[PDB]
């Protein structure tokens, strides 16, 4: 885990709480066998809810001197908490094409030169991804560990 | 849940003691809401709840403490069988006792009458005994004396 997410900053759940404090060593396989107050015995409510962010949550977006966000810019990927970019090689259009759609800015798209300014200068995350014809995002396509 | 009030002058002033079927204990004010305190009136035969008083002002209460929480709905009959909460043990201290003040503060009785239902009514207020006043006082008033 990368993260420990409170105050249902990830959503409000409906159903009944189950667990109150609980306290675990950290190691323990499942997750009943932490400590806590006692099954279905709870003193919170349904605006309190816990969301847990893991470490392989993927996010994909385009980075530009004038936005954070914009359908023309460095591509950048998500992992392990950081930001990383993409090799250009075995670069194909259909690749290009499942960046674009993900993303919701275009149906095809096209490889520009790189710019002059670039920021940060962060790692590469992942090289060589070939994107087979039928899945719209980039996380279903092949590529090298 | 047996409650009773002790350490008030008042008829229905006093600090709050809850009989868990075998032992009185005290009650700390955070487990105390108004809800809990109106059925408490209404079990003891007082009508309602005025205010609320923590500190221990009413009289500095001894024996153990209980940490259960009440969490009322406010129509509830009995304490009995209005739904708690438990809490970790040794959360409150007895400088924090919870005090109620009800309604029904008046005292009057019958005195000198041969019969114990026929006397003189009397009154007491300001700690002294004293003789209802015969003006302004008819039927109504004697029925529900
Ligand atoms: C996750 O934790 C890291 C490290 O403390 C922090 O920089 C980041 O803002 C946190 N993210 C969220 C969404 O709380
Ligand atoms: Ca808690
Ligand atoms: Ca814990």
């Amino acid at each position: 885990a990368i993260n420990a997410t409170g105050s249902a900053h990830f959503g409000e759940g409906t159903g009944p709480i189950w667990l109150d404090e609980m306290k675990c060593n950290g190691k323990e396989s499942r997750i009943w066998q932490c400590h806590s107050h006692g099954w279905g015995q709870q003193n919170c409510r349904h605006k309190e809810d816990a969301g847990v962010i893991c470490s392989e949550f993927m996010s994909l977006r385009l980075t530009s001197e004038a936005s954070r966000e914009a359908c023309a810019g460095r591509l950048e990927v998500f992992y392990n908490g950081a930001w990383g970019t993409v090799g250009k090689s075995s670069m194909s259009e259909t690749t290009v094409g499942v960046v674009c759609r993900q993303l919701g800015c275009a149906d095809k798209g096209k490889i520009n030169p790189a710019s002059l300014d670039k920021a940060m200068s962060i790692p590469m995350w992942v090289d060589n991804v070939q994107c087979p014809k039928g899945p719209d995002t980039l996380w279903q396509c092949p590529s090298s560990p | 849940r047996e409650p009773r009030l002790v350490g008030g002058d008042i008829p229905c002033s006093g600090r709050v003691e809850v009989k868990h079927g075998d032992t009185w204990g005290s009650i700390c004010d955070s487990d105390f809401s108004l809800e809990a305190a109106s059925v408490l009136c209404r079990e003891l035969q007082c009508g309602t709840v005025v205010s609320i008083l923590g500190g221990a002002h009413f009289g500095e209460g001894n024996g153990q403490i209980w940490a259960e929480e009440f969490q009322c709905e406010g129509h509830e009959s009995h304490l009995s069988l209005c739904p708690v909460a438990p809490r970790p043990e040794g959360t409150c201290s007895h400088s924090r006792d919870v005090g109620v003040v009800c309604s029904r503060y008046t005292e009057i009785r019958l005195v000198n009458g041969k019969t114990p239902c026929e006397g003189r009514v009397e009154l007491k207020t300001l700690g002294a005994w004293g003789s209802l006043c015969n003006s302004h006082w008819d039927i109504e008033d004697a029925h529900v004396l």
